[PDB]
């Protein structure tokens, strides 16, 4: 039915929505890859206090 | 009545050569349910006798493809049930009676190792359904689920067609066409409510096209079922 085709098309919204919380899991894998790099400045700066010893 | 002794006469005298019955059994693959309904419509003895021993002939031994003429037939005119019912039914003639009891011994035999999957593809096959048991047993269809997405859901792509051929013929809008058109709307539900990876298939193929059609058809029954399909479909 009609109606029916419009809850089908908000459901394909939400699937949208759901590959679009997958975006927005990739957008926060942007923080993630941050995060890492923090990761990596810390041992970088631990790598730095070494090799000023 | 003479004439059709007579002409029963002569099918089991033809039959009697198993290449003559073989030929035959082929040659009308309703001959046996026609016969079938003869002997249970005509009370006289010798009718009888002659319908059940012309049946017998072409499911025996002798006949060629003997096992698979009697499971055809089983399948696809219910000689099943008609030789229970023939066997609980009390026969004057003790020759007919006799040949009864062993006609219903070879059905019972045939219908051992067949199933209800079996069943239902002579009935896919035939396109003829009429609610029958496995359509309303839930048990059945969960247990026939992942044989009808067998093999890339070739039952499920003959349920469509059937249901295609049923909107084709849906202008008739017959009161056998009305039954076939609503079980194949139920079995189109049921395959899109379990084994959901069908529903795409059927929408592929058309089946989703064909349930909306059906959904504006005259017959309220037919309209039920498709609204039904359309709820399961995407509906609530």
């Amino acid at each position: 039915n009609g109606i029916a085709t419009l809850l089908q098309a908000e459901k394909e919204a939400h699937e949208i929505v759901s590959k679009a919380r997958k975006y927005r899991q990739d957008k926060l894998k942007q923080a993630k890859t941050d995060a890492a790099k923090e990761i990596d400045s810390y041992k970088i700066q631990k790598d730095k206090e070494l090799k000023e010893f | 009545i003479q004439l059709q002794y007579h002409s029963l006469l002569l099918i089991w005298l033809l039959t009697f050569n198993p290449v003559f019955a073989n030929e035959l059994v082929q040659k009308y693959l309703s001959d046996f349910l026609d016969l079938l309904k003869l002997v249970k419509i005509t009370i006289k003895e010798k009718v009888s006798r002659l319908c059940i021993s012309i049946i017998l002939q072409c499911c025996s031994t002798r006949v060629k493809q003997h096992k698979k003429v009697i499971k055809q037939l089983l399948l696809l005119g219910n000689a099943l049930p008609t030789v229970q019912s023939l066997s609980e039914r009390k026969y004057s003639d003790e020759e007919l009676r006799q040949d009864i009891s062993n006609l219903k011994e070879i059905l019972e035999n045939e219908y051992q190792e067949l199933t209800s999957f079996d069943e239902y593809v002579a009935e896919l096959d035939s396109k003829l359904l009429c609610w029958s048991p496995p359509h309303v047993d839930n048990g059945f269809w969960s247990d026939n689920i992942d044989e009808f997405k067998k093999d890339n859901y070739k039952i499920f792509r003959q349920l469509i067609e059937l249901l295609q051929a049923k909107v084709r013929n849906g202008d008739v809008n017959a009161k056998q066409e009305k039954i076939i058109i609503q079980v194949a709307l139920n079995d189109i539900t049921h395959v899109v409510e379990l084994l959901p990876e069908s529903i795409d298939v059927l929408d592929k193929t058309g089946g989703k096209a064909d349930i909306m059609e059906l959904l504006n058809h005259s017959d309220s029954r037919v309209k039920y079922e498709a609204l039904k399909a359309t709820q399961a479909i995407i509906g609530y």
